[PDB]
């Protein structure tokens, strides 16, 4: 819409932006994890027995 | 073997997981709304039944989200590996589960008739083959803070081994109740 | 195997410089005292842990070094113990193969031999797909 | 099913089971010991296993009488290429039961 | 060695409990009708601490009744410490991660060869992409590697067997693929899969020409399909990818344990710090 | 030192020396001892470990 001649930020290379768009070879090689949460190991032995 | 084997709960291991592949609603998975992963799950016909489990949860930022696993509120966050796992090497709560997937990497966005995509394209090939881009790599990307998450074991605390210091303790004490018992046998006898 | 050459001769080299200063120590304390041969027996019966060499150091200096030898012998079984257990767990062997999903197995090579009998219904379902044709 | 040369009698060699029951025999008449490559000849011999137990179950449950046979061809069964005649043909089992 | 037993423990084993239970065995014997010489302070530490240590030491026990009592709960201590010290040694052993041997090309190996151990034997297939990066940027670098030039992947691969060299540097998606295909999984690429000035593969299309943007499209669309996450698997996977492939067994060698020689060469420091004040003592 | 005594002596070396023995006086009756002592710590870390 003119509002920005540039757009610099993770945007990632898609098909559909790119009809519209030209994108410059990627700046970054990445792609889709899955983020979780994760626990401190605490070796949970109650006691010597 | 107890050592050894005294090992966590398996985590998620990718879109393949049937956990997530078929969901259930004590196990909340989403994504930022109004970015490339909607559009990857929106045009993948396999992936329906994901999506509409994302629908209802997507967030509206990526900050928010991440919180989200934080507080517990969110189980699971579909995003870009260079930004998931910078917050899996700052933040020592949080891990990226799976193998990467949708490997398309970022590019500058332009508008078809710009004069500058030429020389911008040309402009990050030599930053790359120059190790410019590693350079940023390594003051905002690579930073790894705490240790790296893996199986390593767990050293034996004092919580663990607490029974046995009490039972010395214990020992003690007893010795304490004990010496008199000797003396008055000696008596005694 | 848990220790390597240089690892066993260290430690039996360390035995004689122990007992040599035990000695040492002992014999030039300003304070029985230990005779070369009884502190040879002591560093050689705290390694093995047989009970030869009835005579501890006695100057208080040859008793932190005469103590953290039994220490430094402790870490020493403890270790062989445990990279015992440690190769005796992971000695894994060569695995085996997968179902026909591998690459050992999905693209040919001339060491690797796979066959199944001729005119069956192994050779009928191989040969109908066609994903399965090299 | 196993396949075991017959006795000198021409009967089948008799055994048992662990359990005591008697092994159940059918006398087979498919080519020699040797592979069907070598020149023809069909001599008698004894068959037994799974598919033989299950097939006298089915002959005692719906009163049929039965002559074995072993595949002479000795394959399974599949189409192939005739002699340059554009057409198929099946071998072994399927072709014999064909 | 170390690794087992949080720093606190240690100090709570033998600084507090060791003390507390060898004043208080001397003080059982102390009243004991019973209690050679005399029991003293620093032979029940002696006898206390030789104890934990799988009682190799000669030692001089008590006499009286209660002081063996105490004594003994204190040897369950030291069979409790020692079975949880090996056990907790070994699980820190079974499962370990195998470290690596070179951090990058900006490793002192690569940039300066000549001085260090045996030169570094690294070299790369030459006229290509690999070749022009090392030449432009790591410039004395490259008239290192002439010597060490190869003929190709396969050819590269058989020097690192036998042990005509120990780097090759090359594309990292052809040698990912030699790693996973490897047999033995003896062939591994630095940084668990880093790759310096990372680039893509590409169709060099016709200088402006109109397919440019078609194949773009095209390509892209694969992508999104996850047509290309399925070539990935069907062409570019390996046995070796496996996971559990990095522990391992390891013999011990010197500069493993050389923490457990410092310790002694310590105690050989301390000693003499000791003997020679004693004699500062006497004057 | 008799046969009893020896057969005493090494089999507590074998287990873990927790047993009350009777030393030997010879010199070259106490390296044998000594080497069977270090056959008692590989048989002992041995079995542990493959336990
Ligand atoms: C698995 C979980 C538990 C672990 C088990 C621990 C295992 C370690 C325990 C070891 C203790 C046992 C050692 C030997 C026992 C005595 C034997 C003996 O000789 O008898 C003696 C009598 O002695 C008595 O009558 C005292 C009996 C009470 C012992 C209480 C021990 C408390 C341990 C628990 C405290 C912790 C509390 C914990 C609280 C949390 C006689 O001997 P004597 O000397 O000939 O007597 C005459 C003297 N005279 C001849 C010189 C004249
Ligand atoms: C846990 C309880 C603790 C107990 C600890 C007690 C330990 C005290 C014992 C210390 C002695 C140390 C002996 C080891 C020497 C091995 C040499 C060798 O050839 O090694 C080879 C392996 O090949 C072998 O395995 C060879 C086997 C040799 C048998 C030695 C038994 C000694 C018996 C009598 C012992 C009498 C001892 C004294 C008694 C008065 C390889 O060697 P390398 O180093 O890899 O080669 C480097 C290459 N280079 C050379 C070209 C550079
Ligand atoms: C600080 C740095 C130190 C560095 C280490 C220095 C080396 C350390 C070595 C030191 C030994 C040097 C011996 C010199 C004196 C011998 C003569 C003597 O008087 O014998 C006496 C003592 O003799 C011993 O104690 C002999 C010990 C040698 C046997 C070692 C076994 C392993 C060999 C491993 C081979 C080499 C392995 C590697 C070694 C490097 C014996 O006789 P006696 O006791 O008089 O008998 C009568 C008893 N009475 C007096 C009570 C009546
Ligand atoms: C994994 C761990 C490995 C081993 C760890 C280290 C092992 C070192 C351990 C050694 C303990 C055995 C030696 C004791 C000798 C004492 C003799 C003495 O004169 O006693 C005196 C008492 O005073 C003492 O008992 C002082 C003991 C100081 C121990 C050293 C502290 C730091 C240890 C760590 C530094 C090492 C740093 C480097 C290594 C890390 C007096 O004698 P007495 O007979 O009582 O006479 C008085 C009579 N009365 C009581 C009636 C008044
Ligand atoms: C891994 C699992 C655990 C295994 C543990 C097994 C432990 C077993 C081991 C035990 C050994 C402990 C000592 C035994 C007794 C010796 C005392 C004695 O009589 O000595 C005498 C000598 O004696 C002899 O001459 C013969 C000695 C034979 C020992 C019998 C062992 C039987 C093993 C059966 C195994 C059963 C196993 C059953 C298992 C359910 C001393 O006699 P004297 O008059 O003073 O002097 C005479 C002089 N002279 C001899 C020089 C001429
Ligand atoms: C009072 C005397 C009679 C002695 O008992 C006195 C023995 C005592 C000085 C020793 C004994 C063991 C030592 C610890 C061993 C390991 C570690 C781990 C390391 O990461 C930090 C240091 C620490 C905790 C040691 C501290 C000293 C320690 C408690």
């Amino acid at each position: 819409s003119g509002q920005a001649d540039m757009i610099v930020a993770p945007l990632t290379i898609n098909n559909e932006r790119a009809q519209y768009i030209e994108f410059s070879k990627p700046f970054k090689y990445q792609g889709l994890t899955i983020l979780v949460k994760k626990e401190i190991p605490r070796s949970t032995l109650d006691s010597f027995m | 073997a107890f050592l050894v084997l005294d090992r966590p709960e398996e985590r998620i291991t990718g879109i393949n997981d049937p956990r997530l592949r078929n969901p259930s609603d004590k196990f909340i998975y989403a994504t930022v709304k109004q970015s490339s992963v909607d559009i990857y799950f929106r045009r993948q016909v396999e992936l329906s039944t994901m999506y509409r489990h994302m629908e209802k949860h997507n967030y509206e930022s990526a900050a928010e989200a991440i919180q989200a696993v934080r507080d517990n509120k969110l189980h699971a966050f579909i995003w870009d590996s260079a930004v998931l796992e910078f917050e899996a090497s700052q933040k020592c709560d949080l891990v990226t589960t799976g193998e990467l997937f949708f490997r398309s990497g970022f590019g500058i966005g332009m508008r078809k008739d710009s004069p500058w995509k030429q020389n911008v394209s040309l402009s990050i090939l030599k930053s790359h083959e120059n190790g410019f881009m590693e350079d940023l790599d390594k003051t905002w990307v690579r930073y790894q803070e705490c240790d790296s998450r893996s199986n390593a074991p767990a050293t034996l605390t004092f919580e663990n081994m607490a029974g046995v210091f009490m039972l010395v303790a214990g020992g003690i004490v007893a010795g304490i109740f004990l010496i008199f018992i000797e003396i008055a046998y000696k008596r005694h006898k | 195997q848990p220790f390597q050459s240089t690892l066993w001769l260290l430690v039996g080299l360390s035995v004689h410089v122990v007992a040599v200063m035990l000695y040492l120590l002992d014999r030039f304390s300003p304070f029985d005292a230990l005779t070369l041969s009884s502190a040879m027996w002591f560093s050689w019966g705290v390694l093995l842990n047989s009970g030869i060499g009835e005579g501890a150091p006695r100057s208080f200096s040859a008793r932190i070094l005469g103590m953290v030898w039994a220490g430094f012998a402790m870490i020493i079984v403890a270790s062989y113990t445990a990279n015992l257990a440690a190769f005796l767990v992971l000695d894994r062997p060569e695995e085996r193969i997968t179902g026909i999903n591998d690459p050992r197995l999905r693209n040919p090579s001339d060491k690797f031999i796979y066959a199944t009998v001729k005119q069956s219904s192994v050779d009928i379902y191989f040969r109908r797909q066609v994903e399965l044709s090299t | 099913v196993y396949v075991k040369p017959t006795l000198s009698d021409g009967t089948c060699k008799e055994e048992f089971t662990v359990n005591g029951d008697p092994v159940k025999k059918v006398i087979c008449t498919g080519p020699n010991d040797t592979s069907p490559g070598s020149p023809r000849h069909t001599v008698p011999q004894c068959c037994y296993g799974f598919c033989i137990d299950l097939l006298i179950k089915l002959a005692r449950t719906m009163n049929f009488t039965y002559e074995v046979h072993l595949v002479a061809d000795g394959k399974f069964g599949t189409q192939e290429r005739v002699n340059n005649s554009n057409k198929k043909e099946w071998n072994g089992m399927m072709g014999e039961l064909l | 060695f170390l690794e087992p037993f949080s720093a606190d423990v240690w100090v709570m084993m033998f600084v507090m409990l060791l003390i507390v239970s060898a004043v208080a065995v001397f003080v059982f014997e102390y009243f004991s009708p019973v209690g050679g010489p005399s029991f003293t302070i620093g032979k029940a530490i002696w006898l206390l601490w030789g104890l934990v240590f799988n009682n190799s030491v000669p030692v001089q026990n008590p006499k009286g009744t209660t002081s063996k009592i105490m004594v003994s709960v204190w040897a369950f201590f030291a069979v409790i410490f020692l079975a949880s010290y090996t056990a907790n040694l070994a699980a820190f052993m079974i499962q370990e991660e195998y470290v690596d041997q070179v951090s990058g090309l900006s490793d002192k190996k690569f940039q300066r060869p000549n001085d260090f151990s045996p030169p570094f034997r690294f070299g790369t297939v030459p006229n290509g992409s690999t070749e022009r990066n090392i030449r432009n940027n790591y410039a004395e670098m490259h008239a290192y590697m002439g010597k060490f030039n190869q003929r190709g992947v396969d050819d590269a691969l058989l020097s690192l067997k036998t042990g005509k060299l120990d780097a090759f540097i090359y594309d990292a998606a052809v040698l990912n693929y030699m790693a996973g295909r490897d047999e033995g999984c003896k062939l591994v690429t630095i940084g668990s899969g880093k790759v310096f000035a990372s680039t893509g593969y590409g169709i060099a299309i016709q200088k402006d020409s109109g397919w440019k943007r078609q194949v773009d499209l095209a390509i892209l669309q694969l992508f999104g399909d996850g047509e290309m996450e399925e070539l990935e698997a069907l062409w570019l996977t390996g046995i070796c990818h496996n996971e559990k492939n990095e522990v391992m067994s390891s013999q011990l060698d010197i500069d493993n344990m050389a923490g457990v020689f410092y310790m002694l060469g310590a105690a050989m420091a301390l000693s003499l710090i000791t003997f020679i004040s004693e004699h500062l003592f006497y004057w």
